[PDB]
DNA sequence: CGATCCTC
RNA sequence: AGAGG
């Protein structure tokens, strides 16, 4: 509880303006704070340019709590998320 | 006060050099010389010259923004022609031009009466 | 490539609208009781007057970076006084059999009506007009 | 609603702003001084180490420098004092607070903060000078003029607040303004009126000025267009080289008034691959329109790539302009004699209008229709009358206006003015107004002591028969002076009442959002739309388009 | 009035029709005189509207009448906009206000009313009915100095 | 020796002002198409004369040039402008000890001057300079 | 007829004679199952909501019946044949990019409407100028506009200024 | 500010050279735009200019004065007189290029004025700085090294844009912020904490 | 001889009016702009006041000082003080001129250019001499004093180009102009009935012919011939403007040849 | 400065407005905008 | 060219600024409005001067 | 406020025509336009430089400090 | 009981 | 309160 399952979630199945701002955030913040990049770093050494590159990727290991107006929630990660924008 | 300095718009800084010679990244045999502390007095006349020369397929310079004093000039070539060479033509081409203004400004000179 | 289409035409009016270097030319075939021609002409550079007989080709040779002519020896498929570089934009058949063709020089419009526009104009970036006598 | 709401912030700058049009359109100058104090919390990563260890040896003074150094415990080293300011061994995970440098996103506003597009992240850009430098098309959204403006800009200290910046309030991502589903950035001034004048078919430019044209376009291709014309002297027109700034696979079609496909009068428009193929370029395509190129090429190639069209769009046109030129003086103003003759024929005939429905009242004659006074009617009539009267007489002079005239050919293009100027500057001012009525009875049955009691004539209450060429009389001024007056008081009114109205709309909706299952709620959960409005789709991405079934006759429908 | 009706060929006529503009309301009373259309009736007071047709038809009034004020301007602000206010001032029965009096009298957490107007009264029965404010208002979140639940913090973070 | 008087607002209520000595009462029975429309003096009743209808204006309106020629509040934004401009306000200024003294280094006479200005001691202590102006669209700066 | 819509479909169509090539003197390669059944495809898949109830599954169709009205207006047979000179390979990528443009003009939760409808009122509010007539010509039509106008709708002003019934 | 409610600020400084010229070499001391002049409704500015032209070279003061019989024909006449053309137009040419200018600039002399408040006067920046004693908030004004008012108007901006941590951070890192005890019973800020 | 041709119309100390025919714009104009600014000439950079009892301020007459014309005919014998060796000034890179006033008359006692004087070794150089042409034998009035008024100060007058203050400039004003019959059509005359009618026909349009009613358009002609009128303000004699206009612009473009070199 | 010592305050039905009377009594341009417009008057 | 006509009080210059007030002893009627009992009203603001 | 050194627009210096112009005026009995001119002063830009400056050292050295 | 933004 | 948009 609450938790609605796997299965039947009605939410987008691409990700917003603004998971995906909040999403190049939290990474560019790990990235600037000397964690571990998940890709090859082919040039770059910029923290937002490098959290691009690895959504473009999709090996972001992050997961979106989207609540919904009653409490329930739908837990979709970086990588099942639709990245058009 | 964040004005900079008016000797910055004819003496070069550290690490300045005058031109700076690239190769043009799209065009082939064309390349994109920026000039240091220098304006329209050297970017005009040097374009205009550059023209003159049959062998010379494109010549054009800018001065990107006007707080600072540089130009960008590209020159384009026929095959077998190197662009250096085209500006130096050009650039030898003015100067004989120039000295016989000179001479003859200073013969007519001479012969006026006050 | 190549004439894709040549005929002598006569002008009917000419007309600088609002215009002082440019004039819309209204022609006709000297041959084709129905063949027209509307067209734009930078009057400062071939000056046309009334009833003058015209030679108007079209044609598509002599993408590729402009070269200055700056070569003697460089030889364009004129001996004509009047040279433009077109696309074709519309292929308006103006019912049964009369088809016209549409092309920019530039801004500069023409207008070509007949029968036999057929496999010679396409819709091409390559158009060339030129005018002679 | 002073310290909680609202509050003075550090990381923070203003100064007066300036045009730029060698600027990107997202990016802001930032005067050197201003980048000099305002800093950045960078943390030490391998990725860059030897830009901070080199910026902490700028130190203070010297511009891409640093103010600070940030280690273990989270202990300041003051660099513009610290004996060690030229000694520093970095460290990771250390924070060096740098000088504000090139490319950092920033917030900047101009007050009243009214639009989310009032607020808007830029690229910075350290300059010389004191000004904050922009590019001319950004001065729309902010409502600036130059006039001595100041602008507040505002430093991102987190990696994730630079994100939501450069991600979401980005001036590229602002060109689509949801309020009106239409962009809100266009082609204004110089820019505009250039941009008419180089794409007229009598336009026509030359090798020289071309190479120079084509190399002032960043994203050029580095190939000649063939000349338009091949012929005696290759010559390219206007219209030419400006659609080298226009991007590839951008289609756009108008169709005017006249407006053929073979256009006539050089009306509409048509671009095809990218390329004008006919059609004067002005406000209706290059402005802030809905079907504009702006709307076209930011839908189509992205905004990043529109953003970078007007900044391309501007090179071109000013450098052409600057070279070609364009003036406005007195001569301007002055129109024909034969012109002149005629202007005051019919203001002569409008106050004979007047005279004979004055004449006709004062016989108790006139009969007004059910609904208003016999006097209400005779001032409608005299008022509609005068009206006519200036309208007709500005007709005449706009049409006696070369294609010369800068007044016109500014008109023209859609850079500046409207008819009503063109009226009042050359060929009569107006009938002037204070509560709706004509110049009132402030003395005793006359508005001025120079007049008789009860005077109802055009100039007795009034009627500005003069231009402002031709100069008001002391009457007319002072008459004018009162109508003048009434616009600066409600000026002042609906600026203070709009302003509340504002704050009160904010303040009434500020909670309402789209949740995750498209309800339009507020705080409470409660539904305020079960799809917001009434569709679920997001206001910029919306235009109008005619619906094909619902007009024409049967017959059409069928055909 | 000109008036785009229909043709019997199937195109749109401008059929030019005749109608009244009065000065005053009674819409209660002139919908029931004879030789009128019930169906077409229209007042600018859209709280008499809201009064005799329904809260519904009080919304598309009030609609009506903010649109009318925006394009007499010349201006165009998107359907949505209005029709979002206009739903707000609706859902509730009846016409809520756009001042203290209508909107800052409701149901809303404590903290976002003072940020308004009437501030210290606002606070002052917030404790004497001993108010519980849930803290997911913009303003609550504004005052506490937390991450609002707006656009990007509207959903959580995690691994 | 009553050859003017002093008027109020209250008797300006029983008289009859005429704006010109000339041009508003000489006699009556070509002319120049550039000046200005002049109504028709038809009252002739004249009390008084205005001693010139420009002293209708004070200090700051006393100042521009043309304001005939203006659009209505033009005038009044450039009279609040030119009470925020520099140059000698007195002669004495550096013999006074005043916080804010902006003074013109070389400040130049109108030329363009209205008659009003003679009074106004503009010419004598002037608030900017003769600039050579042009009207034109230039680097777009 | 012109209405604010998502997709510019009149763009798309040139887009694919531009892109293919479009040859205005050939048969197409097309079928009258291909169009029929490809647009009435198309409007199956141009979501807004996902629940997959028969309250949501009808909000759904609510919410796109103007926009299908378009979508089937512009994309008949006649039309896709005559008119816009289609072929299969061209008609099939229009059905893309309207799908793909439709579901990138869908709003975001998060997106803040209550500031944004508030401001987009607002802001313009702040630009209206001469606001008492401007709306008559006679005297007849003289009723209170503009700012005071606005603020007597907003107060939801009990005692009006210009109480007017319109009677047709 | 020109005599005319034409107030404006300098956008850049050019040099002799860089400046467009007159035939005779006569250059500008400004370049005022045309844009501003057909919505301004300002035609006294143009007057004042033809009027001041002819001033200038005839040696005789220009009468500006308002209810006069001057016309813009008799003062055009009178520049004629003086060989320049009637209108106060002038050929110009370019001072890059040397090449005449399509348009013939309406150029003479103009009054106008310096006004106070200048740049410097007004530029202000502020990282950290001064904190007030009461509401522990940034300072006001730039002779004490003040912060900028992000008000509410702006937090609204910012609102609608959906930055939620940047609001945050303006209103938090930047600006105030502090670290309160609170009971987990009461939940007031009684908590007697003895740190360290 | 061979290329650009010069035919001087007029000549005095002052100005200098020629034609320059077989030129292109370019030159012409590169000619001009090196004129006004990159010609080098002495000027006042450094004021130490020691006394000022006069009604102006030390700043503002420390500014009419840098604007009073020089002789500047011996300055390429003179350094530019960045590139001399010394700790500041000299006598190879400067020169330093006095200024003594005290108005002992009960009369307003006036300041003039001639009043300066030289207190540098100008090494036999025409260098410094402050350039008087009132026949009065005054030059600018730098001040005015009354009767206690006293004014003692020195300047360091300096090697410079207007490029970088407008002091520095020998020249003033360039009159320009090709083409006075608009043969080129590289304007286009704005006109209420008519252009020939309405605009002054040019001094110059006697030493050209007119382009003769029905005639086409010379779209291959280029612009060759300049009217020019340099005028100088006295640092340097009107042919020096001219030949070191020349002279520089020489030096400029072969500096470009020679960084080719070292490349 | 002679403006300043020509100034008119009025303090608190259409003040603002620019009344007939005025002419010849106060300046009909001089008043400050918003504020104290046409209550700000100019003799 | 000093006009004078101002005050010096503590060094600084002080100008007394005219004040608008409505005249005394004057007779004026005023048309009270729909809500009010009383139709029109005539007042008079006597002083002693 | 005093006889500005050089024209700011054009740079012909118009520092010693001062005394010469207002001497031309007095003694010679001549007007402005013809003083400007006998002066040489040929270009507007150079004419209002010394037609519209106004001389408040004349003034100032009234003052006894 | 509220009445646009900014500083001094 | 003085002024700036
Ligand atoms: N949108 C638009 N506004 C214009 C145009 N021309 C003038 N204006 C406006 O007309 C008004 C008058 O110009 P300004 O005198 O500079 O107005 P201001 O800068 O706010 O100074 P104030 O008069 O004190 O309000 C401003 O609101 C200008 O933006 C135009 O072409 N388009
Ligand atoms: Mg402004
Ligand atoms: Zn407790
Ligand atoms: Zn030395
Ligand atoms: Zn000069």
């Amino acid at each position: 509880e609450k938790a609605i399952p796997k299965d039947q979630r009605a939410t987008t199945p691409y990700m917003t303006k603004y998971e995906r701002a909040r999403i190049l955030g939290t990474r560019a913040l790990q990235i600037s704070m000397n964690a571990p990049v998940f890709v090859d770093l082919e040039g770059e050494t910029d923290p937002l340019r490098i959290a691009m590159k690895e959504l473009a990727e999709k090996k972001i290991p992050l997961v979106i709590r989207r609540y919904l107006p009653d409490g329930s929630f739908e837990d979709w990660s970086v990588e099942e998320l639709i990245v058009d924008l | 006060m964040n004005a900079p300095d008016r000797f910055e718009l004819f003496l070069l800084g550290e690490g300045e050099s005058k031109l700076k010679i690239d190769p043009d990244t799209k065009a082939p045999n064309a390349v994109v010389i920026t000039f240091e502390k220098e304006d329209h007095t050297l970017g005009n006349l040097i374009r205009a010259e550059l023209l003159n020369d049959r062998k010379v397929l494109f010549a054009a310079y800018k001065v990107e923004h006007p707080f600072f004093a540089r130009f960008k000039l590209r020159i384009q070539t026929t095959e077998g022609y190197d662009p250096k060479d085209a500006l130096k033509n050009a650039c030898n081409s003015i100067i004989n031009k120039l000295g016989a203004l000179k001479t003859n400004f200073e013969t007519e000179w001479n012969l006026q009466t006050l | 490539s190549n004439t894709l289409f040549d005929d002598i035409f006569q002008v009917s009016e000419v007309d600088p609208g609002r215009y002082n270097k440019v004039c819309r030319i209204e022609a006709a075939s000297t041959t084709q009781d129905q063949c027209k021609l509307t067209l734009d002409i930078n009057v400062e550079l071939f000056p046309v007057a009334a009833q003058d007989s015209l030679t108007v080709t079209i044609a598509s040779s002599l993408t590729r970076s402009w070269r200055p002519p700056q070569a003697g020896d460089r030889s364009l498929a004129d001996d004509y006084d009047y040279v433009m570089y077109g696309t074709a934009y519309k292929f308006e058949e103006v019912s049964k059999d009369l088809i016209a063709v549409y092309y920019s020089f530039g801004g500069l419009l023409m207008r070509l009506e007949g029968n036999y526009r057929n496999l010679n104009n396409l819709k091409q970036e390559n158009a060339y007009l030129l005018i002679r006598r | 609603r002073g310290n909680l709401m609202g509050k003075r912030v550090d990381f923070s700058a203003r100064t007066v702003i300036s045009g730029d049009p060698n600027l990107e359109l997202d990016q802001v100058g930032v005067p050197k001084s201003i980048a000099k104090t305002l800093t950045y919390p960078e943390v030490v990563t391998p990725y860059n180490i030897d830009r901070l260890t080199q910026l902490v040896r700028n130190g203070p003074n010297e511009h891409p420098g640093a103010k600070y150094v940030i280690r273990d415990s989270g202990d300041r080293i003051d660099l513009r004092y610290s004996k060690r300011a030229g000694d520093i061994q970095l460290q990771y995970g250390w924070k060096v607070e740098r000088h504000i440098m090139d490319n950092d996103p920033v917030l900047f506003n101009r007050q009243p903060s009214l639009h989310k597009m009032s607020m808007m992240a830029h690229r910075v850009k350290v300059i010389p000078y004191s000004t904050f430098r922009l590019n001319l098309s950004v001065t729309s959204p902010y409502n600036a003029d130059f006039d001595g403006d100041e602008m507040n800009l505002h430093v991102p200290q987190s990696e994730e607040t630079r994100a939501e910046l450069s991600q979401l309030c980005a001036v590229p991502l602002q060109i689509v303004s949801p309020q009106s589903n239409k962009p809100c950035m266009g082609i204004v001034q110089d820019t505009l009126c250039g941009i008419r004048k180089l794409t007229l078919r009598d336009t026509f430019i030359e090798l020289d000025q071309v190479l120079n044209m084509l190399y002032w376009v960043p994203d050029w291709d580095g190939v000649i267009p063939t000349p338009a014309i091949i012929k005696p002297k290759p010559l390219w027109s206007g219209k030419q080289i400006l659609s080298v700034a226009i991007p590839n696979g951008i289609h756009l079609q108008r169709f005017d008034e006249g407006t053929t496909l073979l256009s006539p009068k050089d009306n509409g428009m048509l671009i095809i691959d990218g390329q004008i193929i006919f059609g004067v370029v002005e406000k209706k395509t290059v402005g802030s329109s809905n079907g504009g190129l702006i709307h076209v090429v930011t839908r189509e190639k992205g905004p990043q790539v529109c953003a970078k069209l007007f900044g391309n769009i501007q090179k071109v046109v000013n450098f052409w302009l600057l070279h070609n030129g364009f003036s406005t003086g007195i001569g301007d103003t002055i129109a024909d004699g034969p012109t002149m003759r005629e202007i005051t024929e019919t203001i002569a005939e409008a106050k004979k209008k007047v005279l004979d429905v004055t004449k006709e009242a004062q016989a108790n004659l006139l009969t007004a229709k059910h609904g208003m006074t016999l006097r209400e009617s005779f001032e409608d009539n005299v008022v509609r009358f005068l009206n006519e009267a200036r309208d007709k007489a500005g007709r005449l002079a706009e049409v006696n206006l070369k294609d010369l005239n800068n007044v016109k050919q500014m008109v023209m293009a859609g850079s500046k003015g409207s008819f009503i100027n063109i009226a009042q500057m050359s060929a009569c001012v107006g009938q002037q107004s204070v509560e709706g009525k004509r110049i009132a009875f402030g003395f005793v049955d006359r508005t001025l002591p120079h007049f008789s009691k009860d005077d109802y004539s055009p100039e007795s209450k009034g009627f500005v028969e003069n231009s402002y060429l031709r100069g008001l009389t002391p009457q007319e001024f002072f008459f004018h002076a009162m109508g003048g007056r009434e616009g600066l008081i409600d000026t002042a009114v609906k600026t203070a009442e709009t302003g509340y109205i504002q704050r009160r709309l904010v303040k009434a909706l500020e909670d309402i959002m789209v949740h995750y299952d498209n309800t339009t709620r507020n705080s409470l959960g409660n539904v305020i739309q079960f799809i917001y409005g009434e569709d679920g789709m997001d206001a910029a991405h919306i235009e109008k388009q005619s619906l094909d079934t619902i007009g024409g006759s049967d017959a059409a429908f069928e055909k | 009035y000109d008036r785009k009706v229909p043709s019997p060929t199937g195109e749109y006529v401008k059929e030019p029709e005749w109608v009244l503009e009065t000065d005053g309301v009674n819409l209660s009373e002139v919908m029931t005189v004879p030789g009128i259309d019930p169906t077409r009736i229209y007042t600018n007071s859209f709280i008499d509207i809201m009064e005799v047709l329904g809260i519904e038809a009080g919304r598309a009034a009030l609609y009506k009448e903010v649109y009318n004020v925006i394009a007499s301007d010349g201006s165009y602000v998107n359907y949505r906009h209005m029709a979002l206010l206009v739903d707000v001032m609706t859902t509730q029965g009846g016409l809520t206000s756009v001042t203290r009096h209508g909107f800052n009298r409701s149901n809303t957490g404590a903290l976002m009313r003072c940020s308004f107007e009437e501030t210290v009264e606002i606070l002052f029965e917030a404790g004497a009915s001993a108010e519980l404010d849930d803290c997911r208002g913009v303003s609550e979140n504004v005052i506490l100095g937390q991450m609002a639940p707006i656009g990007t913090g509207a959903f959580d973070v995690m691994i | 020796e009553g050859l003017v008087e002093y008027i109020d607002a209250e008797e300006e209520e029983s008289i009859l002002i005429a704006m010109q000595p000339e041009d508003l009462e000489p006699a009556e029975a070509d002319v120049d198409p550039a000046k200005r429309i002049r109504v028709s003096h038809h009252a002739t009743t004249f009390t008084h004369c205005e001693i010139h209808p420009s002293m209708i204006l004070g200090v700051a309106a006393s100042i521009i040039p043309f304001p005939d020629h203006n659009q209505s509040p033009r005038n009044t934004y450039q009279s609040a402008m030119g009470k925020q401009a520099m140059g000698v306000f007195l002669t004495n200024y550096n013999v006074r000890m005043d916080t804010m003294a902006n003074i013109l280094y070389y400040p130049q006479k109108p030329l363009g001057t209205t008659r009003a200005m003679e009074y106004l001691k503009f010419r004598e202590l002037p608030a900017g300079q003769n600039a050579i102006v042009a009207i034109a669209c230039y680097s777009g700066y | 007829a012109n209405w604010p819509l998502p997709v510019n479909i009149r763009r798309i169509i040139q887009n694919a004679q531009q892109t293919f090539h479009i040859d205005h003197t050939k048969p197409s390669d097309l079928t009258i199952k291909d169009i029929v059944l490809g647009v009435k495809d198309l409007q199956e898949n141009l979501l807004v909501l996902r629940g997959k109830n028969e309250i949501i599954q009808n909000a759904q169709r609510d919410a796109v019946t103007l926009f299908c009205c378009l979508l089937r207006s512009r994309l008949a047979t006649r039309r896709v044949l005559q008119e816009y000179r289609l072929t299969k390979q061209a008609f099939d990528w229009v059905l893309s990019n309207i799908e793909a443009q439709f579901l990138r003009s869908v709003v975001h939760p998060g997106e803040m409407v209550g500031v944004l409808a508030a401001q987009s009122i607002g802001e313009p509010a702040t630009q209206m100028t001469l606001n008492t007539f401007h709306f008559a010509g006679v005297a007849s039509k003289k009723v209170t506009s503009g700012v005071p106008r606005l603020k007597e709708i907003l107060n939801v002003a009990k005692n009006m200024k210009t109480p007017s019934l319109t009677v047709y | 500010a020109s005599r005319h409610g034409q107030k404006g600020t300098i956008g850049i400084t050019y040099r002799r050279e860089d400046m467009p010229f007159t035939a005779e070499g006569i250059v500008p001391d400004l370049i005022i735009n045309p844009h501003a002049i057909p919505s301004r409704m300002t035609v006294a500015h143009l007057i004042e200019c033809l009027l001041s032209k002819v001033a200038a070279l005839s040696g005789n003061e220009g009468d500006a004065s308002p209810f006069t019989d001057i016309t813009v024909e008799g003062i055009s006449k009178l520049l004629r007189e003086h060989g320049y053309q009637s209108r106060g137009f002038e050929v110009m040419y370019n001072g890059h290029t040397g090449k005449k200018l399509m348009a013939q600039i309406f150029f003479g002399p103009t009054y106008y004025q310096r006004l106070r408040h200048m740049v410097d006067d007004k530029i202000h920046a502020r990282a950290r700085g001064p904190m007030q004693v009461l509401t522990r908030q940034p300072v006001e004004g730039r002779s004490r090294d003040g912060g900028l008012r992000f008000g509410e108007m702006e937090r609204d901006c910012m609102i609608a844009h959906g930055a939620a941590s940047f609001l945050k951070e303006r209103l938090m890192e930047a600006s105030d912020a502090f670290r309160v005890h609170i009971c987990g019973i009461c939940g007031l800020m009684t908590v007697i904490a003895k740190l360290n | 001889e061979e290329g650009p041709q010069v035919k001087i119309r007029e000549a005095s100390k002052d100005n200098v009016d020629f034609i320059l025919s077989n030129v292109d714009l370019a030159m012409a104009n590169s000619l001009r702009r090196v004129m006004i600014a990159e010609i080098p000439t002495l000027a006042i950079d450094s004021v130490e006041v020691e006394t000022n009892t006069t009604v102006l301020a030390d700043e503002f007459i420390a500014h009419r000082l840098g604007l009073i014309p020089l002789q500047s005919m011996d300055i390429e014998q003179l350094e530019y003080s960045r590139d001399c060796f010394c700790e500041d000034h000299c006598d190879k890179c400067s020169v330093v001129l006095t200024l003594q006033a005290f108005g002992e008359s009960e009369s307003t006692t006036n300041v003039y250019s001639k009043d300066l004087v030289i207190v540098s070794n100008l090494m036999g150089r025409n260098i410094g001499h402050p350039i008087i042409q009132d026949k009065e034998g005054n030059g600018v009035l730098i001040c005015k004093l009354r009767k206690g008024q006293e004014l003692k100060l020195t300047c360091v007058a300096k090697k410079g180009i207007a490029k970088e203050h407008a002091k520095w400039g020998p020249a003033a004003a360039i009159e320009f102009e090709y083409d006075p019959w608009n043969k080129l059509k590289h304007t286009d005359y704005w006109y209420e009935q008519d252009s020939a009618k309405e605009w002054p026909q040019s001094k110059n349009c006697e030493y050209e012919d007119p382009p003769n009613e029905g005639d086409p358009f010379d779209y291959k002609a280029q612009a060759d011939t300049f009217y020019m009128n340099v005028e100088s303000v006295g640092s340097i004699p009107v042919d020096q403007v001219v030949v070191r206009g020349i002279d520089t612009l020489q030096k400029k473009v072969a500096s470009i040849l020679l960084a080719l070199t070292q490349m | 400065t002679l403006s300043h010592l020509r100034r008119t305050n009025t303090p608190i039905a259409k003040p603002r407005q620019l009344h007939n009377t005025h002419w010849g009594l106060v300046c009909p341009a001089e008043t400050p905008e918003g504020q104290a417009c046409g209550l700000v008057k100019n003799l | 060219f000093d006009m004078g006509g101002y005050f010096i009080i503590n060094g600084s210059e002080k100008v007394l600024i005219a004040q608008e007030r409505s005249a005394g002893n004057i007779v004026q009627v005023f048309k009270k409005a729909a809500p009010s009992p009383i139709s029109h009203v005539a007042e008079i603001r006597s002083a002693l001067e | 406020m005093i006889v500005p050194v050089r024209c700011f627009s054009c740079g012909k210096v118009v520092g010693d025509k001062w005394e010469s112009y207002l001497n031309l005026l007095q003694e010679d009995e001549l007007d402005e336009g013809t003083a400007l001119s006998r002066l040489g002063l040929k270009r507007y830009c150079c004419r209002r430089m010394i037609l519209t400056h106004v001389d408040l050292i004349e003034k100032f050295l009234r003052y006894n400090p």
